[PDB]
């Protein structure tokens, strides 16, 4: 049966200006089945309070969710999202780039 | 302003580890307004947009009763379909249902939907005439025959052409300021040197509502469709969306390129040029 | 609002 792999975008809600409040988001989309592990990481450590949207899906039935957390960017700190799903042999890590 | 209301339902079997998971969300256009989740403490239909929060106990109690009735049907649907396909009681399976209605600029009925899918594949769907069914296979056809006998499509034609459109219009004026609004994109470009003879031009579209947008790059007036990287419109997480489009420019040629933005919130389409 | 009633497959 169908297995579709998650597309992952990790980004902030507002343009990242260091010292200022923002939300780090990891949008995972286009997957099936719906079990998927998504973590947001700060310098490698998994971030403790990450919330997400309520499971919904697109026209082709694949799923999408938005995981997000409050953060204040620094030039120094590194952020990333780590995702797991049956379609992924190993947890896919995508690093946040503020120009993307 | 054309509009839609949609209900998305997801049930997933948890063989061995409890009762199946059932998530139900409702959306008017691109704004989610309610949710119900089986694994939640309240076991109630919950508001997800402020404009719905002020509905009375009658609304919440009635939709909780209905979404919980929805929940039982979908758990029964997991066993039924497993039977149809002679599957094991070990593996997890998914059923998804979507229904809703689309209205025109005149807010009159434009079309209604009722689609069912097993394990990510179309199972049965009501056709546009809101009279016939599209049964994928023999199992789907067993279900169609049950739904024909139950005078199900006829019951659905009345909901989508009536009730759905009626409450859609009530949600539209009751959440006027929210989902009868448009946010135009806040646009901008970045330029970064990937090396000595080449650079990336990224065109940004941020804080727009609704999620539709056409973000395009052109070189000398010609489309650069295959030579553009375009991300999928993301949610910003505050009810608006984001999107970008990029091209790798040969240095000296930034001026040949133009970003073109189309969005309902824009009086005139945008044409940006790095210069 | 949700549709009622809902029929099983």
């Amino acid at each position: 049966m169908i297995q579709r792999t998650p597309k992952i975008q990790v980004y902030s809600r507002h343009p990242a200006e260091n010292g200022k409040s923002n939300f780090l988001n990891c949008y995972v989309s286009g997957f099936h089945p719906s079990d998927i592990e998504v973590d947001l990481l700060k310098n490698g450590e998994r971030i403790e309070k990450v919330e997400h949207s309520d499971l919904s899906f697109s026209k082709d039935w694949s799923f999408y969710l938005l995981y997000y957390t409050e953060f204040t960017p620094t030039e120094k700190d590194e952020y990333a999202c780590r995702v797991n799903h049956v379609t992924l042999s190993q947890p896919k890590i995508v690093k946040w780039d503020r120009d993307m | 302003g054309s509009h839609s209301m949609r209900y998305f339902f997801t049930s997933v079997s948890r063989p061995g580890r409890g009762e199946p998971r059932f998530i139900a969300v409702g959306y008017v256009d691109d704004t989610q307004f309610v949710r119900f989740d089986s694994d939640a403490a309240s076991q109630r239909m919950e508001p997800r947009a402020p404009w719905i929060e002020q509905e009375g106990p009658e609304y919440w109690d009635g939709e909780t009763r209905k979404v919980k009735a929805h929940s039982q049907t979908h758990r029964v649907d997991l066993g039924t379909l497993r039977g149809y396909y002679n599957q094991s009681e070990a593996g997890s399976h998914t059923v998804q249902r979507m229904y809703g209605c689309d209205v025109g600029s005149d807010w009159r009925f434009l079309r209604g939907y009722h689609q069912y899918a097993y394990d990510g594949k179309d199972y049965i769907a009501l056709k546009e005439d809101l009279r016939s069914w599209t049964a994928a296979d023999m199992a789907a056809q067993t279900t169609k025959h049950k739904w024909e006998a139950a005078h199900v499509a006829e019951q659905l034609r009345a909901y989508l052409e009536g009730t759905c459109v009626e409450w859609l219009r009530r949600y539209l004026e009751n959440g006027k300021e929210t989902l009868q609004r448009t946010d135009a994109p806040k646009t901008h470009m970045t330029h970064h040197a990937v090396s000595d003879h080449e650079a990336t031009l990224r065109c940004w579209a941020l804080s727009f509502y609704p999620a539709e947008i056409t973000l395009t790059w052109q070189r000398d007036g010609e489309d650069q469709t295959q030579d553009t990287e375009l991300v999928e419109t993301r949610p910003a997480g505050d009810g608006t969306f984001q999107k970008w489009a990029a091209v790798v420019v040969p240095s000296g040629q930034e001026q040949r390129y133009t970003c073109h933005v189309q969005h309902e919130g824009l009086p005139k389409p945008l044409t940006l040029r790095w210069e | 609002i949700l549709k009622e009633p809902v029929h099983g497959v």
